[PDB]
């Protein structure tokens, strides 16, 4: 069973390819309507695999340099390997001269496909974690943070260096555990400053004087944390607070880039409003004037954005050089300038949490879930990780969209056609979790095409790993290719890896035109039908779904920007290129159960029609848990309808990171809108026979 | 939205208590001492002046005038209520004593209670007549 | 008692057994007794010369020695509802006017007449005309804002060098000691500043644990981090600066900072005060060398370098000129043990009206005779009195003309002194020529008044009026010469002609100031021949030859000339000549002859012996009074009685090297000799440390340096210059 197969090589593998039998022709590559490629999990977890503790074998020629895997032809009598990439026969390491036919390495079993080593060499770092706090907020949202701060700093391992950056109108860099007096610099949030310049202004395992060690430093910091008070400035009437947001950034990233370069950090951003001040500004002082809208950048009444977003962009690549990860906590009414501040956390592997106040349960559970730990009391994080890449001959790379940045690393796997983040065979990725999601973008220029993906990164333990994961899929067959082809579809992975396409686009500006040319080229290709006769079109149950999956994606938030504000948008698609294939599918189409006495609990469509009067909804977007009562509803029997969505709201409302927003609301409610407008060109019935004209018409 | 306060005798604009930080308070200093010379038992007992981007406001109690200067755009609903707190607390403490004295800032320690509920007012977080200046003077 | 000739070569002992007194003006006894008192206001010519030709023929200087500040036993406080000044040069109505009509009184200083108001009434028993000092209420028009606040801001350097001085540990004693007795009411406010490479600030809150030290690192771009709490009431803080003075000694213990930026630091400190002004207190230990103000270093001379002084940048100057305009003055305590180019730091202190002090050497444990003097010195600077945001005019009758000013202050405009801060041991000195015959008048007056803020915030104007006459005979501006007020005024002259000539036209302009006055009195009468009142002019231009400030062939090193330079510009003429020609007094035998008249105290009344090693004894014991120190002297073949019952001690070898002070032994030859000593360091407010450490091998008897008399390997004895001088005087 094909979905057999695709279910068990994702739970193995983590990856999920929107073809798997490729095009074993020049002719088919070329006419391929949905490229080649993979949603890439480097970190999935699965049911313990044993930890590899030998170093990996790698192939003996210096170009390719593949590690051992279960594709690799062996001769136990000859204790010989030949390499699958490069055909390169390889002697075995004198710890694998006892190998035998009977007893062999773990590394050559199909099961460890996807396997990981770990490399004892190096004494190991510790962890760092700089907390950036803005001051400028209301006490309450405030006080709330100082607490969720002081818990997270309950969590850290004992090894870990922690600093503390508070800032407002000016940038203050506290310097620990003083005796009886409380240091910190003093910067003005008015100028930028770079590396070498923050580091002659300011000065066994290793510790600054602004970096120490948990066990040392805990209990000074949890003080510290316990008397923040407001920024001091005050406030004039009608004004906005000189928040200098962009300079305490850049002291933070200067800070580290010039202390612990290259090695897993994390720059925890706290922000309770948009930066009003100095480079990377996002709005003025002036409270008449609003903060920028969609249609504000529309109609360039936005001076701030691009000069605002290119300060961002430097830091993000100035930390992501570096390998630090940048984290933006942002919690307030008005808006907070994430446009500008996306590329942090995006281009690094940053989280991105968005509130309206620190002091809600939304955002206290949702930072606590930062710091969750596996079953060793270790967090569910990676830093530092770098991204390889070897395919066979026949196979090269376009390209990756995700939370990544390109090593700009030139090889024969490399492709002239880069996609996103190309034109590489490496990838650094400078903060991962088991949830990481890439999409890597092929193209081809027996059977088998391998691909093999090597992921080395720093645990939270401290220990080096590497990640090794090899694949395989057939060649077409040339007296049946598109026949084979047409049966590996994957729908739902290519709806994701076409809705990363359009995003990336979009993001980085018709795309709905560009989406639509290859829905209807994928009809064609792949339906059946009789020409001019729309009645005639059918589709596979292999492409059945990948129509509606279009239509909800070309209607859905992440590429209709009007009617959500800057912030959000950026925010909504920040968690779809990363996220793995199945919370990708809930987001461009919310799943639907229904509650009535006429039955358990079951998943509806989203159409208008599953809102009944005497029917209890629960909707899953991937943002936000929403349960709606219908007209009659809103008033033991009686109680079971009514708390059976909410019992099942409380599971998933705790396993998602960003936890999302719940809503109780009912037939004329407010917040029955955001079920009105996931529901329901206009409508997919009208969507379809619009599709089914230019299917059967002209190709 | 900032300020510039003053407390004086109405009878011969003897001045009482002031505060004054600037890190130019010369030009409106004196207008503020004119306005006390010109002030009688026939003034009116509250009223609000326009001097351009400024704009005073005072009240008048006990034969003691309480002015305040600020920026035009700070709330004219707000500078009353700073010369309120200002006007009880300074006859509760001193109302007594004011047609007595004859030195200059007689009550220079008011200096104290005047910064600290000046800062009540001139931070958003903490939360009648009108005639051109130059006209009175 | 003298209008007589003298011969210096035959006297040889001139200098008489009793304290010099000044001069009585030749006045009618009337207006005599209600002229000023000497101690704030005196002239060097009691006679004035009636045109500039005959000023000219006496070659002595015309000039005023004011101490308008000092410490008073009773001041009359005028809260008059209307000052009186003359409608014409505004000055304020004086003993010394001519009431005619008697509802009109002539100004003495521009003679118009004015109307008496019907306020002041006897018009002439009124206290501004029986008091020639006087204080008066100014009214609201003699204020440019409120009155200030108290504000004492002081300025740390916490450096590696400093930290090895622990000279940071006393002064938080003193203030803690003090903080109740610092001037001011509830309005007073105080701050903090630490510096080495970079500038901390220090904010108090009662709402944290624990004060915040906030470090700006901009060296080239200094701010202000808070804009609280970083100037604190002491009255509601006083708690939170107690812990603060007790925490800082033990913050910069394993300080690696060498470097100091002091420039930027006082722009900080500068900037924090600006809004109000008040006194910043500036404590320094070695050459500043990072940032902008610093300063190259320089290679000390020695005795065998000749007389080949100015600041090496005005970066200083500047920043005191803008301390000025924002009614700050700035006190620096420089305790360095290396050269520091004081000759620039002192820019801040000159143009401020502030104040230098000089440790030489500090240390905690290896200097203990700075130590003790730090602490006493602190104990005055932070206890007496202080105006705040003041200005002083001098003020003399039309026709004499002042055309240059000596001390710590800023010349505003014509004649406006700036005084952001006065201090009651400031002193001033002016020069004045005789612009218009004074044909017309017999008398003529000066009037000096310093308007100031009181630390209990009150505008206030102290007045002090001189009146002398008038003569137009060389004799008669002779026979009213002041010898130490022309003493004053030559050193504050020669001081200026070093920092624009060279000290060798400084030395050269004192000898012929003593050649010039003696040759023209010669050639208006075979030995040197000098009248009555000048017996002692070439004896104190000696000493003033030999003191640090102008001595050349000593080993003196550029900060102590430079400090002594700047004592010359800011002391009071008392302490001018008490530390040029020190009062030398034998101990060793005090009697009864003494001022025992204080009801149960007698006290000894031992005659002042003249600067020369011929006059000690090695049998014997000589207390020298330096004004600011007292040496106590013992001879080697020193007495048994002195050494058990006065010392302490059964030898001469057992005196303990270092000795800060007397016993009170159960004796009365120490009840005699404590007697004398508290009696003297009772006529000044800067308690003078007593060391007997002078002794044969202390190798800290400098004691002899003051022997001005005496000659050595490279300056003229006393005897030597009397001979140069007539040589020069009969050329
Ligand atoms: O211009 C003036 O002289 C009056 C203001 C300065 C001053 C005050 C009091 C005394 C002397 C001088
Ligand atoms: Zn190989
Ligand atoms: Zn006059």
């Amino acid at each position: 069973t094909y979905l057999e197969f695709i279910q068990q090589n994702e739970e193995r593998d983590g990856v999920r390819f929107s073809w798997n039998v490729w095009p074993s022709s020049r002719l088919e590559a070329t006419r391929m309507v949905v490229p080649v490629a993979a949603l890439f999990t480097p970190l999935k977890e699965r049911p313990d695999l044993p930890p590899i503790q030998y170093e990996p074998v790698l192939c003996s020629r210096t170009t390719c340099r593949a590690v051992l895997n279960p594709l690799c032809q062996v001769d136990y009598r000859a204790k010989l390997w030949a390499c699958n990439f490069c055909y390169q026969r390889n002697q075995f390491p004198p710890s694998y001269a006892g190998i035998s036919e009977l007893n062999q390495p773990a590394e050559l079993l199909p099961q460890f496909s996807s396997i990981e080593y770990v490399v004892l060499r190096g004494p190991q770092m510790p962890l760092i974690f700089l907390y950036v706090v803005d001051t400028c907020m209301e006490d309450e949202d405030l006080q709330a943070l100082k607490e969720s701060m002081q818990m997270s700093l309950s969590l850290l391992p004992p090894t870990a260096l922690v600093g503390l950056i508070t800032f407002g109108r000016m940038v203050q860099v506290h310097e620990l555990g003083c005796e009886g007096i409380s240091k910190s610099y003093v910067f003005r949030g008015t100028k930028d400053l770079s590396a070498k310049q923050l580091q002659e202004m300011l000065g066994p395992p290793p510790s600054n004087r602004f970096l120490q060690p948990v066990q040392k430093i805990d209990m000074n910091l949890t003080d510290l944390l316990g008397e923040l008070q407001r920024d001091p400035w005050p406030v004039p009437q009608g004004k906005r607070p000189l928040r200098s947001s962009g300079v305490a950034l850049s002291i933070a990233v200067g800070l580290l880039e010039c202390t612990f370069p290259n090695t897993g950090a994390r720059i925890m951003m706290f922000i309770g409003g948009p930066a009003t001040q100095g480079p990377g500004m996002v709005v003025g002082d002036e409270l008449k004037t609003p903060i920028r809208s969609w249609h504000d950048i529309d109609k360039d009444n936005a001076k701030y954005v691009k000069k605002g977003t290119k300060h961002f962009e430097a830091l993000a690549n100035r930390a992501a050089t570096t390998g630090h990860v940048i984290d933006i906590y942002a919690c307030a009414l008005d808006q907070t300038g994430l446009l500008e501040m996306k590329c942090c956390p995006n281009l690094t592997g940053g989280y991105m949490v968005m509130g309206d106040s620190f002091n809600t349960s939304l955002f206290k559970q949702t930072f606590q879930r930062v710091f969750t730990k596996d079953m060793h009391g270790q967090f569910k994080m990676g830093f530092g990780g770098t991204l390889e890449i070897k395919t066979s001959r026949e196979i090269k790379i376009s390209g990756a969209i995700g939370p990544c940045v390109s090593l700009n690393s030139k090889g024969p796997c490399v492709s002239e056609n880069e996609i996103g983040t190309g034109g590489t065979c490496q990838w650094k990725i400078c903060g991962l979790s088991p949830t990481t999601t890439l999409a890597i973008y092929f193209e081809v220029v027996g059977g088998r095409g391998a691909i093999q993906f090597v992921t080395q990164y720093q645990h939270s333990s401290g220990q080096r790993r590497i990640r090794v994961t090899t694949i395989a899929r057939n060649w077409a067959d040339a007296q049946t290719q598109i026949q084979n082809i047409a049966a590996s579809f994957d729908q739902e992975a290519a709806a994701i890896l076409m809705a990363r396409l359009a995003i990336y686009r979009a993001e980085t500006e018709d795309v709905l035109r560009w989406l639509d040319r290859q829905l209807i080229r994928l009809c064609q290709k792949f339906g059946e039908y009789h020409k001019d006769d729309p009645s005639s079109f059918r589709f596979s149950e292999t492409f059945s779904l990948y129509p509606q999956f279009m239509f909800h994606l070309r209607r859905s938030s992440f590429l209709q920007v009007f009617n959500n504000s800057p912030d959000e948008s950026s925010y909504y698609r920040h968690h779809f290129m990363r996220q793995d294939l199945t919370q990708s599918l809930i987001m461009i189409q919310p799943i639907l159960y229904a509650y009535s006495f006429s039955g358990p609990p079951e998943p509806v469509l989203l159409d208008s029609s599953s809102i009944l009067a005497d029917r209890i909804l629960l909707m899953d977007t991937f943002f936000q848990i929403l349960i709606y009562h219908g007209e009659t509803i809103a008033q033991e029997n009686f109680r079971h309808l009514l708390q059976a969505p909410v019992d099942d709201a409380q599971e998933i409302l705790h396993s998602r990171f960003p936890m999302p927003r719940y809503i109780d609301t009912e037939h004329g409610g407010s917040q029955a809108r955001f079920l009105l407008s996931k529901v329901n060109d206009v409508s997919l019935q009208v969507f379809m026979d619009h599709l089914k004209k230019l299917a059967v018409s002209s190709a | 939205m900032v300020l510039l306060t003053m407390i004086a005798r109405v009878a011969d604009g003897l001045p009482l208590a002031a505060s004054m930080q600037e890190d130019d308070l010369q030009q409106y200093q004196s207008q503020a001492k004119q306005l006390f010379r010109k002030l009688n038992e026939q003034s009116p007992t509250r009223c609000t002046l326009e001097a351009g981007a400024m704009t005073f406001h005072y009240i008048i109690e006990q034969g003691v005038c309480y002015l305040v200067l600020c920026e035009a755009a700070f709330p004219k609903k707000l500078a009353f209520a700073y010369l309120e707190d200002l006007h009880s607390e300074f006859d509760e403490q001193h109302g007594k004593k004011v047609p007595t004295v004859s030195r200059p800032y007689s009550f220079i320690e008011f200096d104290t209670f005047i910064q600290k509920t000046k800062k009540l007012y001139i931070d958003s977080r903490a939360r009648i007549m009108v005639a051109n200046i130059e006209e009175v003077l | 008692e003298g209008l007589r000739v003298v011969n210096l070569l035959q006297e040889r002992n001139m200098l008489p057994s009793t304290p010099l007194k000044p001069p009585v003006p030749n006045l009618h006894e009337d207006i005599q007794k209600l002229n000023c008192n000497p101690e704030l206001f005196r002239c060097t010519l009691t006679s004035i010369p009636q045109t500039q030709a005959l000023l000219n023929k006496a070659k002595l200087p015309l000039g005023l020695l004011l101490h308008p500040f000092k410490d008073l036993v009773q001041l009359p406080v005028v809260t008059s509802s209307t000052i009186v000044r003359c409608r014409s040069c505004r000055t304020y109505i004086n003993p010394f006017v001519s009431f005619l009509d008697q509802r009109r009184w002539k100004c003495n200083l521009c003679y118009r007449v004015n109307d008496v108001p019907e306020e002041f009434l006897e018009p002439h028993r009124r206290p501004e005309v029986q008091n020639a000092t006087i204080e008066f209420m100014a009214p609201s028009e003699y204020m440019l804002r409120p009155p200030q606040p108290p504000v004492y801001l002081f300025v740390f350097d916490v450096s590696h060098n400093a930290v090895e001085t622990g000279y940071l540990n006393s002064v938080c004693q003193s203030l803690l000691d003090n903080l109740d007795l610092l001037p001011g009411n509830t309005r007073t406010k105080i701050g903090f500043i630490t510096f080495d490479s970079t500038i901390h600030f220090y904010g108090l809150q009662e709402s944290l644990s624990q004060p915040q030290m906030l470090i700006v690192s901009d060296i080239e771009d200094v701010f202000i981090p808070m804009p609280e709490n970083l100037l604190v009431n002491l009255n509601e803080s006083k708690e939170l600066v107690q812990d603060l003075l007790k925490t800082l000694p033990q913050m910069f213990t394993k300080t690696l900072e060498t470097q100091s930026a002091l420039g930027p630091a006082l722009q900080a400190a500068f900037k924090l005060m600006s809004p109000t002004g008040g006194r910043m207190s500036v404590f320094q230990t070695q050459l500043p060398t990072l940032g902008v103000g610093a300063l190259k270093p320089r290679e000390e001379p020695n005795h065998r370098s000749s007389a080949k002084m100015t600041p090496s940048t005005d970066f200083y100057k500047k920043l005191a000129l803008d301390c000025s305009g924002q009614q700050v003055a700035v006190d620096l305590f420089l305790l360095s043990g290396q050269y520091s180019d004081l000759a620039s730091l002192g820019c801040i202190s000159r143009y401020s009206a502030g104040s230098v002090y000089y440790y030489p050497s500090y240390h905690h444990q290896h200097n203990p005779v700075q130590v003790q003097k730090l602490q006493k010195e602190l104990q005055r600077y932070l206890t007496r009195k202080i105006g705040f945001e003041a200005v002083m005019r001098i003020r003399c009758t039309k026709g004499l003309s002042i055309h240059t000013f000596h001390g710590n202050f800023f010349v505003r405009s014509t004649d406006l002194l700036s005084l952001p801060n006065v201090n009651p041991d400031a002193g001033y000195a002016v020069q004045m020529s005789v612009e218009e015959s004074l044909t017309d008048t017999q008398l003529v007056s000066f009037q000096s008044a310093l308007l100031y803020t009181s630390s209990k915030g009150e505008r206030r104007i102290r007045v002090h009026t001189l009146c002398l006459p008038v003569v137009s005979t060389l004799n008669d501006v002779f026979l009213g010469a002041d010898v130490q007020a022309i003493s004053g005024l030559l050193a504050n002259m020669a001081v200026d002609r070093s920092m624009t000539a060279s000290l060798s036209d400084a030395r050269d302009a004192l000898v012929n100031a003593v050649i010039d006055s003696l040759s023209a009195y010669r050639s208006s009468v075979p030995g040197l021949m000098v009248p009555f009142s000048l017996r002692l002019f070439p004896l104190f231009v000696l000493a003033l030859l030999k003191q640090k400030s102008f001595q050349t062939g000593t080993n003196a090193r550029l900060d102590e000339r430079i400090f002594a330079m700047c004592q010359v510009k800011n002391q009071p003429l008392v302490y001018l000549m008490l530390t040029t020609h020190p009062s030398l007094y034998r101990v060793d035998n005090l009697s009864d002859e003494g001022a025992l008249n204080i009801s149960d105290r007698t006290i000894p009344q031992p005659p002042i012996l003249q600067l020369s090693v011929e006059k000690l004894s090695r049998d014997g014991a000589f207390l020298m009074d330096a004004g600011s120190v007292l040496m106590l002297w013992v001879g080697k073949n020193c007495t048994q009685n002195f050494l058990s019952q006065v010392l302490g001690v059964q030898n001469y070898a057992s005196i303990p090297q270092p000795m800060t002070d007397l016993p009170e032994l159960d004796t009365p030859e120490s009840a005699r000799i404590i007697a004398f000593i508290s009696w003297l360091r009772e006529q000044r407010p800067f308690f003078p440390i007593l060391y007997v450490i002078a002794d044969e091998s202390p190798m800290k008897a400098n004691f002899l340096q003051n022997m001005i008399e005496d000659r050595t390997e490279s300056a003229l004895s006393y005897y030597e210059f009397l001979l140069h001088i007539q040589q020069q005087v009969n050329k």
